């Protein structure tokens, strides 16, 4: 018809690129509890039995990197060398160097409850639901490394996009060598997909690509090396929206690449929830010599009856987007970043930048 | 980079864009200019500024100069007469002065509104008698050009359409929203007779003419060109509907003269023998040209015309 | 009246994140000169005095990782303590295992080349735009040519006080036009760059503006209101890996379309054709370029997606930004009728076994001379 497809992906906690993202924010948290003004940029590298930490910090806090890196790798669930990785046996190398413009986007959309694109929220939630069924016990043959992809059929319409139906579903998730190939795919359909993707989107026509690799016993750092900031699109608007380049995890609030991304998202999620537009992209151009944005462009995809002129005006009343103000409002010194480092940054109720400001205009 | 040089004023505008391009892509060195917002594609000039004009003519040494910029909207002329006269007639003058003072072939674009439409079809040497001020300003141009340059060419041209960027650029292209909204009923003029003409055709004649004059110095004086499909503003709207497979029914055809329409010429049709004789001219079918010119303003397309997915 | 700013940045050969993209790609080339069917997922890491390779290579090649890595660093130009890093003396660590056997028997073993499955899942995009001959967005294009020029003149001699590490940001002022974009003017330009100790700002700034910018950015986009920010916060010899970390595949927006169109998270460098993160991302670009050139759309966004072990991609979608007279369904139907986007086919169309990837690891992978994927296909329809 006038319809189209759009694929987004997501990865579980155990995925080695995301392992690193978490450990990087873990280190950032360790410092913030002791020094809220600590300035941090921590790359984490993961491979067969090795966690390496890299890059400059400036802080008062003294931090047991052994402890941080291991208690994180345990929480993720790498506990035996039967799985490729173990918080108990792995090498931890440290190589930190410790003393004592900008263009960002925010996007929001009415297509789901969380104001995120359906595709990525189902991708995210499929993985979260595996983590659940591994941790509670109900699927004991799972291991921590996973990846979901969720292609949705859409319906362009007066600006905004309506999810008609779920076209294709990929799940690949690391397993043990006891369970047969069948029991898994069957369980992925009934225990996992069924539990996540709303009954109304599925049908006979939907496609399932479940463990399409055959075997997936070798995984985590062992199968593929892992580096911090290698899932920026998983971390944000999974294919949708727009991206500057700023990887978040491991950086602290003094890098606007991280801070302003949350501000720009906050600003967006305000506007959709506040009725001012169904879909929206907030371009925020920061300048060298100007602590305020030089320019804000608001593409509302014709989903509003208020002009872009207007919306820009509602923002300059309701918001204050110099870094120094955003650290205050969103409270970005709180050591809470490790909970952002998997299952997406934008789209969960918990966070400061996901509670839509009441727009007085 | 070709030998022959051509200047195209009002190249920011609908008609000038096409002339610049036709000349350029047929092996001329072509320079466009306009105040409107020439940059980055064109040179910026205020045509009323004597030196601004003089400078870029004496620094460019063009053999043909096509003059498209002017106050074209008939209504705006009667709102701001001090200016319309200054740009349609005076600029034309200064341009014609500097034109022959550089041995250059001025082609002044003119208009069928120099006639009253009481005895069509009008020939080149018929007696002008405008009914409105725009009518008269395009005419006073023709004087100011011929009095300051024997051997400049006047080229009279009807209502223009073409590949616009904004529907207002042509009085043809504006009706488009009124044709697509099949729910809202909309009136259309069925009185005044028109001859839509594609600007890419006009640009063709403009080049064709200029080149012959590069050999034959007898090519000069006044010429008519026009597309020969005769339509009202209503009949246009239904060919546009049909060209895009749209219902034309919500279109009511009003057949009375508009309440300003004793001062709008009924059938100021042009006879293009003079040109047809020399074998000049292109006539793209309206049914085609208008479909080429309007599909970017189809609503469904228009919706998807954002910066990001 | 509906006009906007946009900025793309670019980094140069010796910005740590782009040394890793480079070295990783240099190790890929090493293996392809010997075993064109090498499986390679090389990831480089670069901190103070270190180059660490980490990953999975499986190939009949025999490769001197020390020599390869250092020749790359040398080429980049780090060769003295004074400069912040040196090829002759840096630490090089090699943590390179084989390719997971599970992946191989899920992807390419026991299969005809053509029927090979995707080297892993994910999404890729292809962008194209009429705003420049090169068919890329002007911001990223200029951004790159500024960093390219610096090198040219550092390397060719004509400004030999320069050093590898650089970062250019180009801000352009745009206009919309029936879906397309129109570069109007350059609003702002920024050029941080590394230098040696025996030059003054006022002489560099003068050089940056007249020998580089003026000879890269066409005069027509420049005016007297264009801002220039040459050597913005002063002096710069803390550069390269010094006081740093740097990872392969962290400058992907810069490697691609400078923030225009879309990205699906695929790091390109240090990978072979079987990893669709790269090959399909080139195929995507080839597709979209062939549609702008072909003349159907004026700018277009393409999306493919694959799943591990599956040749025929799972989704293909076109967004022509309201710029074509044909529908998006009509373009999709052309793309199917003219391209074939399995990796076993793409490897052949875009010749992706040739050891020339290291070229790509700077100055962007698109809009560039001689690349297979940049040569549009003539289209039947
Ligand atoms: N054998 C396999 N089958 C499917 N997916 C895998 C396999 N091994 C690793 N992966 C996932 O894909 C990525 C590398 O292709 C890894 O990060 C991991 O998340
Ligand atoms: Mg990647």
């Amino acid at each position: 018809e006038g319809t189209f497809l759009f694929t987004s992906e997501s990865v579980g906690e155990g995925h080695p690129d995301k392992i690193c993202d978490q450990i990087s924010d873990a280190v950032l948290d360790a410092h913030l509890q002791q020094d809220p003004d600590a300035k941090v940029a921590c790359e984490t590298v993961a491979k067969t039995g090795m966690i390496l930490l890299a890059g400059e910090i400036t802080s008062r806090a003294a931090v047991d990197y052994q402890k941080v890196v291991r208690e994180a790798v345990k929480h993720i669930g790498y506990d035996d060398s039967s799985k490729g990785f173990d918080y108990k046996t792995c090498n931890v190398l440290v190589a930190l160097e410790q003393q004592s413009q900008g263009l960002m986007f925010g996007y929001a959309t009415d297509e789901t409850e969380e104001c995120m694109p359906l595709t990525i929220v189902l991708a995210h939630k499929l993985n979260a639901k595996l983590a659940e069924l591994r941790r509670n016990g109900t699927l004991p043959w799972l291991r921590p490394d996973s990846k979901t992809q969720v292609t949705v059929q859409y319906m362009q319409d007066r600006g905004a996009v309506l999810p008609i139906r779920v076209h294709t579903i990929v799940i690949s998730v690391q397993h043990d060598e006891e369970v047969c190939l069948d029991e898994m795919r069957d369980a992925l359909k009934e225990k996992v997909i069924k539990a996540v993707v709303p009954a109304k989107y599925l049908d006979e026509d939907t496609i399932y690509h479940l463990q399409p690799s055959g075997r997936f016993v070798i995984g985590g750092p062992q199968g593929d090396a892992g580096l911090t900031g290698r899932k920026i699109i998983v971390d944000t608007y999974g294919g949708w929206g727009a991206h500057g380049g700023g990887a978040f995890s491991g950086k602290d609030y003094t890098k606007v690449d991280r801070s302003a991304a949350y501000a720009a998202r906050w600003v967006a999620k305000s506007l959709v929830k506040g009725g001012l537009c169904r879909r929206v992209l907030v371009q925020v151009s920061y300048a060298i010599g100007v602590s305020h944005p030089l320019s804000i462009s608001i593409f509302h995809y014709g989903t509003s009856q208020k002009s872009e002129r207007e919306l820009l005006e509602i923002v300059k009343k309701n918001f204050d987007l110099r870094p120094g103000v955003i650290v205050r409002d969103l409270d970005l010194k709180k050591p809470i970043y490790q909970r952002t480092a998997a299952y997406g940054h934008f789209g969960r109720d918990s966070f400061p930048w996901e509670v839509p400001k009441k727009l007085k205009y | 980079i070709p030998n022959r040089r051509v200047l195209v004023t009002g190249a920011t505008g609908l008609l000038g864009r096409a002339v610049h391009k036709e000349f350029q892509q047929n092996n001329w060195h072509a320079v466009g200019c306009g105040f409107r917002r020439a940059r980055p594609k064109f040179e910026q000039v205020n045509l009323l500024d004597s030196n601004a004009v003089h400078h870029i003519i004496h620094d460019f040494q063009p053999h043909v100069i096509v003059h498209c910029a002017a106050e074209r909207r008939p209504d705006v002329v009667e709102n701001q007469p001090d200016a319309a006269s200054q740009l349609n007639v005076d600029a034309s003058g200064n341009l014609a002065k500097e034109a022959a003072a550089v041995g250059a072939f001025l082609i002044y674009i003119s208009s069928d509104y120099v006639f009253d439409g009481t005895n069509p079809p009008y020939r080149e040497e018929d007696i002008p008698a405008p009914l409105n001020l725009y009518g008269k300003t395009k005419l006073d141009g023709e004087k100011a050009v011929l009095e300051n340059n024997l051997g400049a060419a006047v080229l009279r041209i009807p209502i223009l359409y073409g590949e616009v960027e904004k529907l207002e650029e042509s009085a043809v292209t504006v009706m488009f929203d009124k044709v697509q909204f099949s729910n809202k009923s909309a009136n259309m003029d069925h009185w005044q007779q028109r001859f839509p003409t594609h600007v890419k055709d006009v640009a063709t004649v403009c080049r064709q003419l200029a080149e012959k004059r590069m050999l034959d110095p007898s090519i000069k004086g006044t010429f008519h060109w026009s597309g020969n499909e005769q339509m009202t503003k209503y009949e246009m709207a239904c060919a546009i509907a049909d060209a895009f497979n749209l219902p034309s029914s919500h279109l009511r055809p009003i057949t009375d003269s508009p309440v300003l329409g004793a001062q709008r010429p009924r059938n100021a049709q042009l006879d293009c023998s003079k040109l047809e004789t020399l074998g000049i001219g292109q006539r793209t079918p309206f049914r085609i040209g208008i479909k080429e010119s309007l599909w970017p303003f189809l609503i469904d397309k228009r919706w998807r015309q954002t910066v990001f997915h």
